[PDB]
RNA sequence: AUCAUUCGCGAGGAUGUAGUACGAAUGUCACUGCCAGUGUCGUAUCUUACGUUUUGAAGAACGGGCCAGGGAGUGUAUCUU
RNA sequence: UCCGCUGGUUCCUUCCGAAACAUGUCGCAGCAUGACCUGACUUGAGAUCGUCGGUGGAGUAGAGCACUGAUUGGCGAUUCCGGGGAUCCCUCGCUCGCUUGUCAAACUCCAAACCCCCCGUCAUCCUAGAAAGUCGGAGUCCGGACUGCUGGGGUAAGCUUGUAGUCCGUAAGGGAGACAACCCAGCCCGUGGUUAAGGUCCCCAAGUGUCGACUAAGUGUUAAUACUAAAGGGCGU
RNA sequence: UGGGGCCCCGAAAAUUGACGGGGCUCAAGUCGACCACCGAUACCACGGAGUACCGCAAGGUAAUCUCGUAGGAAGGCGUUG
RNA sequence: CCUGGGGCGGGACGCCCUUGAAAAGAUAUCAAGGGCGCGCAAUGGUUGACUCAAGCGGGUCGGAAACUCGCUGAAGAGUGC
RNA sequence: GCAGCUUGCUACCUCGAUGUCGGUUCUUUCCAUCCUGGCCGUGCAGCAGCGGCCAAGGGUGAGGUUGUUCGCCUAUUAAA
């Protein structure tokens, strides 16, 4: 029957394009975000640690704090506000 | 009062040219009669008939 | 089992044979007839279906047989070239109980063709255009769709 | 300036199109609003093209609509005396010409309602099951909105 | 409305007459001896009972021949508001 | 006695008004919790049903063969692995390429339109109380339909099971002969007017209307439609 | 020869029956267009009722108030003491 | 208990992946492909050093089956299932 | 493709009951015609066939087995 794992229906969500497979650019892992900054969640499949749920892939979160290397984001999911923890490898600043 | 109307109309899957000769009161009546004739003879709407020109014969 | 059963296209494709089991082999033997090593045939007519349908491998084989017989009889053994363009890739299945676990078993293959898609192409000399036309007309009688013949090359060579 | 007149009612309409109608203040058939030509209102009008007729309105039609169907709070009828008291323009034709030219606003009439509740079209309209380009009445009338607005006075 | 002018191949349209004559109603002045209401019948339009079970009841689903009367959220304890 | 099962449960108006769904359940004709309805209070400034522009998510349609697999010949080579009757005396199927012809739910070098998060903008709502919170009372967890998604399954089904919108359920009135859910339309009472859908030969209010053609079969006089016959053929027109 | 419109053949069912019926043939059918009219409780106008919110009151506002099953909420009528 | 009545069959009765599923999320069926109820003191951690599959050419009965050299080789290997 | 006369599929109606199969009796309808009427073709000499078209006015029976429907068999029959 059909399962209920985290990696449910993640074949293309957690896949890389052909010419971006391998070691990702390391600059994305050492980016810093200020409190209240809006960042996109674009999960890097090669970085298997600190990865939020794929359900939050494609969402913009607001940075509300830091929990070590990872950032705490307030991410809207339907009508709820979820606290999502993410390494900066999966994050990306919003550009205005 | 005989006119010459040229254009193309959609005959099923393929467009078709025509150079039909028409007798009418004036140029715009000739255009109207061309549209009516092709709607009657082929069931095509006026959007499916493109009249390139109407010239007094 | 009439061709009207597996004729209409209401479904997605079913072609990945590694996720299915036991497909009966197709009946269509050859796909190139006549003189296969000739390309300087000036006239080239094709048979295009005009509806979206599925053609079973047996219907394709029947049409191919009838057209090939007519061409070989009229133009000779090497007076023509004939190509069956489409391969039966779809797997047809049937539910052979009632509606419980009704996902069918594979019973054959069909080609899912679109409107205005070429099924058969025939290349002949100028003098054999009407014979090729007649042969393709007979072939289309065996197919589950209305068809029409079109001249692809050498239109000015016939009229 | 867009003239937006609602010609189809509210039963069986998607909530997004109906909410667009409500944001245009078009709650009922034969109701008309006048909105500027910016892309925001253009997209909003494009959203409801299957339930309204719209187009560019001229000063004469705006003048007749203001005189015949302009209303104030409490359902009072707009008149020339109120226009001259509360605006720098002598009459309603001059005010409408200013509004069309963009040098004045319908919000520059105190207590004026933004909705003009129009009469049904005299001698009927072209039909609400086809667009203007199909011989119907729905959609973009361009400058020919004034014909329909004239027959709804 | 009618008529005049003009446009239209035509059925017709536009302009003027005319926002006029009229027009729900609101007043006012005369005239009149009825009117409201009720019963029955007729003409016109509309509606296939009611309650229930039902996605769906006019159902060939269940209930009632009729009428009268009787006939169904109450008390103690306790918790919450 | 008990039952989650059946039947009944008595006055009026006014305000608002669902759910026939998810998870758990010896659960499947039940119940709980939540979504959804309703009432009250607290709080005190924003909110987002819609548009436009932008920062981001795309891997569906379509397309294509670059990966995974299928698939059709022609042409050139693997002096390689092998089918045919002592110098393996010579015949050649697959395999690998260049052209041809086809494909894919569980293929993708590509790649929309919808849509989603966020920012700005207009728009609308909002101190006559946004968003948020707390508490009281529930019903509901038999649904059904239309229009799409070639939705999935099925020979198909007025079949079965999904999904988006909208309806019936609980929706009058007007119109389709009648029509739960099709069209107009959401509807306080009365009067007048003008329209909508639809119609205008009679039944039946309004055209025996206009222009230009077609049909000779009473074909037809049938928006959607569960209420409408095909392939094939015709020197009928 | 190809592409088109309409029609014909292909075309057989059970009580007598269905373009709604009558009937209809340069149409009262079909196709392309058009003109005028009829036709709702829609829309407009007037008058009236209720409702929501505001207002000390008087009253003000309502295009953005007025359908409704389960159901919640408010105010009333009646019976006996 | 589920169940295209029930029963027989089966388990879609717990967990995990792909498709279905309509490019956010959600999404049913006795829908399709299936898998798991484990194994491993190394088949684990870290550091260093290396680079895999498969072809082509060279090398002695070391055969076109071993081992070794060179070239190509972003992965066509391996990573327990 | 038609029909819905076989068997399935389905679960829309009916479980506060729409009395089962077969036969019998009586009435009726359909036509896809077995005979009877009219035709056309023939690889139709005649006789008699075979194939097809129109046509539903009339007829289409009696018996043995079997509950049978169906079917088998018997002797008549224009046909049964
Ligand atoms: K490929
Ligand atoms: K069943
Ligand atoms: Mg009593
Ligand atoms: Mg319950
Ligand atoms: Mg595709
Ligand atoms: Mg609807
Ligand atoms: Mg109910
Ligand atoms: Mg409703
Ligand atoms: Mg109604
Ligand atoms: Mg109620
Ligand atoms: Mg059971």
């Amino acid at each position: 029957t059909n399962s209920h794992g985290e990696k449910r229906c993640t074949r293309y969500k957690l896949q890389k394009t052909v010419r971006e497979r391998g070691i990702s650019p390391v600059s994305r892992a050492i980016q810093e975000f200020e409190e209240g900054q809006m960042v996109h969640i674009d999960i890097d499949p090669s970085v298997q640690k600190g990865m939020p749920n794929p359900k939050f892939q494609g969402s913009t979160g607001k940075v509300i704090g830091q929990r070590g290397r990872s950032y705490v984001l307030e991410v809207r999911s339907g009508n709820a506000m979820k606290e999502v923890f993410s390494l900066p490898q999966h994050l990306k600043p919003q550009k205005y | 009062k005989s006119f010459i109307v040229k254009g193309k109309f959609k005959a099923g899957s393929t467009w078709e040219k025509f150079t039909k000769k028409i007798e009418s009161q004036n140029e715009k009546n000739a255009t109207d009669k061309t549209y009516s004739i092709f709607g009657s003879k082929h069931g095509v709407k006026r959007s499916q008939v493109q009249i390139e020109s109407v010239a007094e014969e | 089992k009439p061709g009207s059963m597996y004729r209409n296209v209401r479904q997605r494709s079913f072609t990945r044979r590694k996720y299915m089991g036991g497909v009966p082999g197709s009946q269509v033997i050859h796909y190139d007839m006549g003189d296969k090593a000739n390309t300087s045939f000036p006239v080239k007519i094709s048979l295009i279906v005009e509806e979206k349908c599925q053609i079973r491998h047996t219907a394709l084989e029947a049409a191919r047989i009838t057209a090939n017989r007519h061409l070989v009889a009229d133009t000779g053994k090497m007076g023509f070239y004939m190509k069956l363009r489409v391969y039966p890739h779809e797997v047809i299945r049937e539910n052979k109980s009632g509606m419980r676990r009704a996902f069918g078993k594979n019973v054959g293959t069909a080609a899912r063709v679109k409107p205005m898609q070429k099924i058969f192409t025939v290349a002949v000399e100028k003098q054999n255009f009407k014979a090729a036309k007649e042969a393709l007309w007979h072939a289309g009688q065996k197919l589950p769709t209305p068809c029409r013949i079109v001249v692809d090359e050498g239109a000015e060579l016939v009229q | 300036m867009y003239a937006v007149v609602r010609l189809r009612g509210q039963v069986n309409v998607r909530y997004t199109i109906e909410d667009t109608m409500k944001m245009l203040r078009l709650h009922k058939v034969n109701h008309c609003v006048f909105v500027p030509e910016n892309p925001h209102y253009k997209g909003m009008v494009q959203k409801v093209k299957d339930y309204v007729a719209y187009g560019k309105i001229d000063a004469k039609t705006l003048a007749e609509v203001l005189e015949n169907r302009g209303r104030l709070e409490g359902d009072t009828r707009l008149t020339e005396e109120y226009i001259r008291e509360n605006t720098d323009y002598d009459s309603i034709q001059a005010f409408a010409e200013a509004v069309i030219e963009g040098k004045s606003s319908l919000k520059d009439i105190p207590k004026l309602k933004p909705v003009f509740r129009l009469h049904p079209p005299r001698k009927g309209h072209a039909g609400i099951k086809r667009t203007v380009q199909q011989g119907g009445v729905l959609g973009n009338h361009d400058e020919n909105i004034n014909v329909l607005l004239h027959k709804m006075r």
